Order: C-alpha cells, then sequence, then structure tokens
C-alpha cells in the first residue's frame, strides 16, 4: 500500500499567522494523465471531513484564499497564509492514485491565543429531577484560556470531592477559548440536609479564587 | 443539492451482525461510485471499500475483506455495508461518501456500539438560574451514545456550548449552556430539545423562572 505520512499529530500557531502541514508519500502521486491524485480536508469535532484541496493544489469552492496547497510528487505542504479560529480541527491528506486508498494519520491545529478569565455560571437541581429521587449541582467555566482550571465543590462550607464528573470542550470555532462542566451529582435526601453550594475555580487570570454559591431556600 | 443520509446509531450485540444504510438524493445515483471509511473514536480515518451501483462493481481494502460485505439497491437509491461478527474494535464511526468527478460529499455518519447493555432514553431537564444570562440543559442517564442537543430547534445557535458526554454504570450524561443577552429572557422563549437515536425519542423542554 501507499504509505501516507503526517508525522505531526499536532502544531501549534498563534492567530493571525501562517502555518504549513505537512504530508509524505511513499510513492509519487503524479498520475499518468497529467494530475496529482492528493486531497486535503479539514475535520471538526463531530462533523464529516471538509473538502480543502483536490488535485493536490485546486482550492475547493467556498473555501477562502487564504488556503492554498503545493508539492512535488512525494512531498506536499497546506499553508494557511493568516490562522483564524474557525481553521481549529483535524487536517488530513488522501491519496486516491492506487487501491487501497489510504490517508496520513491527521494533524490538530492548536490555536495559542491570549489569557482570557472564565464566565462562571451554578445552577441548582430541576425541580423535575427532585421527584425522581436525585439532584444535580451544575457548574459551568466558559470561555477560558489557557485549558488547565481546578474547581472545587463546597457544601455548607466544606470541601466535596466524591460525586462529580468534568468534561471541556475542543476550542470554540469563534474565540479559541475552552470550557468546562462541573457536575455534582446526589440523592434528593443528601441535597435537602445542607443549605449552601459552592462551586470555586482557580485559573492563572486571578490570584484569588472565581467563586459562585447559592443557598437552596433562597426563592 | 447531492445527499446521502445515514441512520445516527446502531447498538450491536457481541458477535451479532449489523447492516449498514445510505440513501441517496440529488444526482443519478448509477452513475458515481460510493465509498465508505470508518473512524475509531478520537482516532484517524481509513478506508473500507467502494462500490459502482450500476454495476455493483466492488473494491476492498484487504484488511476488511472478512469483515465488510458492500450492496446497492437500485430501486431505492440506497448503498448497503454489512459488518460481520462484531468486536468491541469495530464500535467507530462509518461514513458513506460518494464521488462526483474531483468533488466528494459525505454523509454524517453512524455511530456502531458493540455491546450487551440495553438502550436506555435520557432524562432531560431544563436549568434555570439561581433566584447576560446563562441558562443549562441536562441529559442524563442514556445509552448508546449519540444525542443530538438544540435550543429553539437550532435556531439559537451563537453563545451554545454543548459539552462531551461522560460515562459511568453503562449510563451517559451530556449539558449545554446557553449564554443571550439579559433583555432576551425570560421575556423570549428559550427551549432545549434532545433527540436520542437510538431509542427513536425528542424531547423538549422550555426553561422557567425558578418560583418560591
Amino acid at each position: 500500500d501507499i504509505v501516507m505520512t503526517q508525522a505531526a499529530p499536532s502544531v501549534p500557531v498563534t492567530p493571525g499567522e501562517s502555518v504549513s502541514i505537512s504530508c509524505r508519500s511513499s510513492k509519487s502521486l503524479l498520475h499518468s494523465n497529467g494530475n496529482t491524485y492528493l486531497y486535503w480536508f479539514l475535520q471538526r469535532p463531530g462533523q464529516s471531513p471538509q473538502l480543502l484541496i483536490y488535485r493536490m493544489s485546486n482550492l475547493a469552492s467556498g473555501v477562502p484564499d487564504r488556503f492554498s496547497g503545493s508539492g512535488s510528487g512525494t512531498a506536499f505542504t497546506l499553508r494557511i497564509s493568516r490562522v483564524e479560529a474557525e481553521d481549529v480541527g483535524v487536517y488530513y491528506c488522501l491519496q486516491h492514485l492506487e487501491y487501497p486508498f489510504t490517508f496520513g494519520a491527521g494533524t490538530k491545529l492548536e490555536l495559542k491565543r491570549a489569557d482570557a478569565a472564565p464566565t462562571v455560571s451554578i445552577f441548582p437541581p430541576s425541580s423535575e429531577q427532585l421527584t425522581s429521587g436525585g439532584a444535580s449541582v451544575v457548574c459551568f467555566l466558559n470561555n477560558f484560556y489557557p485549558k488547565d482550571i481546578n474547581v472545587k465543590w463546597k457544601i455548607d462550607g466544606s470541601e466535596r470531592q466524591n460525586g462529580v464528573l468534568n468534561s471541556w470542550t475542543d476550542q470554540d470555532s469563534k474565540d479559541s477559548t475552552y470550557s468546562m462542566s462541573s457536575t455534582l451529582t446526589l440523592t434528593k435526601d443528601e441535597y435537602e440536609r445542607h443549605n449552601s453550594y459552592t462551586c470555586e475555580a482557580t485559573h492563572k487570570t486571578s490570584t484569588s479564587p472565581i467563586v459562585k454559591s447559592f443557598n437552596r431556600n433562597e426563592c | 443539492q447531492v445527499q446521502l443520509q445515514q441512520p445516527g446509531a446502531e447498538l450491536v450485540k457481541p458477535g451479532a451482525s449489523v447492516k449498514l444504510s445510505c440513501k441517496a438524493s440529488g444526482y443519478t445515483f448509477t452513475n458515481y461510485w460510493i465509498n465508505w471509511v470508518k473512524q475509531r473514536p478520537g482516532q484517524g480515518l481509513e478506508w473500507i471499500g467502494n462500490i459502482y451501483p450500476g454495476s455493483s462493481y466492488t473494491h476492498y481494502n484487504e484488511k476488511f475483506k472478512n469483515k465488510a460485505t458492500l450492496t446497492v439497491d437500485t430501486s431505492s437509491s440506497t448503498a448497503y455495508m454489512q459488518l460481520s461478527s462484531l468486536t468491541s474494535d469495530d464500535s467507530a464511526v462509518y461514513y458513506c461518501a460518494n464521488k462526483l468527478g474531483w468533488f466528494p460529499y459525505w454523509g454524517q455518519g453512524t455511530l456502531v456500539t458493540v455491546s450487551a447493555a440495553k438502550t436506555t432514553a435520557p432524562s432531560v431537564y431544563p436549568l434555570a438560574p439561581v433566584c447576560s444570562v446563562t441558562l443549562g440543559c441536562l441529559v442524563k442517564g442514556y445509552f448508546p451514545e449519540p444525542v443530538t442537543l438544540t435550543w429553539n430547534s437550532g435556531s439559537l445557535s451563537s453563545g451554545v456550548h454543548t459539552f462531551p458526554a461522560v460515562l459511568q454504570s453503562d449510563l451517559y450524561t451530556l449539558s449545554s449552556s446557553v449564554t443571550v443577552t439579559s433583555s432576551t429572557w425570560p421575556s423570549q422563549s428559550i427551549t432545549c430539545n434532545v433527540a436520542h437515536p437510538a431509542s427513536s425519542t425528542k424531547v423538549d423542554k422550555k426553561i422557567e423562572p425558578r418560583g418560591p
């Protein structure tokens, strides 16, 4: 089989600067008909791959002129002249000269933007959930940079570690930030035995904690 | 407009077979190649094989020769891929794609989950603020993946963060937030919509201000 090598799993770039992504083939992709049989695609989280370049150097309809493709018969380069937030995702090369068709392993773009403080919101359990015997408290920490962040839960002033599950988004396609959700799941009986609930974060944008709280009975 | 329609999910018992469908529209189905591609979660793309629907002429990647079988129905303009004797290594998204000259078009992919666990529809909970403004939606206790979560049936898309699901005890949980101008809510209507393809369910929950 033709081996397609994208040797970098990830490449960092500062927004507004240029980037070059490399792909190499084990044999020439030049067809007897004169065309070079090499595609580039961009894949965003949860989506099907989007065509960027066909026949090695032709820009696809709808793709901005910031994108270009070039190469010899075995070394290929996708260039973005000025990187924008919408360009984040995973880039793949594909040869279609010979069966079986083969892809390179993918290269993620990491956009190294400026620091940004999180916007924090806390949510008491839904009344509908309480009827089922459970009580989940949710905290969102949104649009921050860099990715590293701590959260701590406190109940009546005491740290609670058990029952917490966290999830992080990929970089935002408009502002290159990260977001995080933290969920503390209790039984209804446990939730009703306490009154103050606090989501406390730390991030490099502040030298003190970033805190949101509520009292269960304060409605 | 060229379109390829695939189901969102198939739950398959270990050792069983599954048949994946890909319904074509917007062009002459018999006249262009259909390709199939595998993608394991968090990993890269792998080519399985292709078929020319007018003739059923096929090519297979050697790696899949004993796993995949490609066929077509030219009456309904549908392409099919049968996968045999499934193992956990077969859990993945499977895409169909076509080729019209230089230009490929892709389906949305079917997520195949190989498991003995039963399908379970999610409980969906609206999250109003403590007594800009941010609202939430909690989707708890479902199996398999995926769901499709929208706000206002997809018309509210800016300022949304929908988080990856977390698995515990053979059940998934996912959340989403949406952030709007404070003059927007609760003056105007905001609803979370959740579709779970494996259970054929769709639920709507309007976000309402908390009472006393």
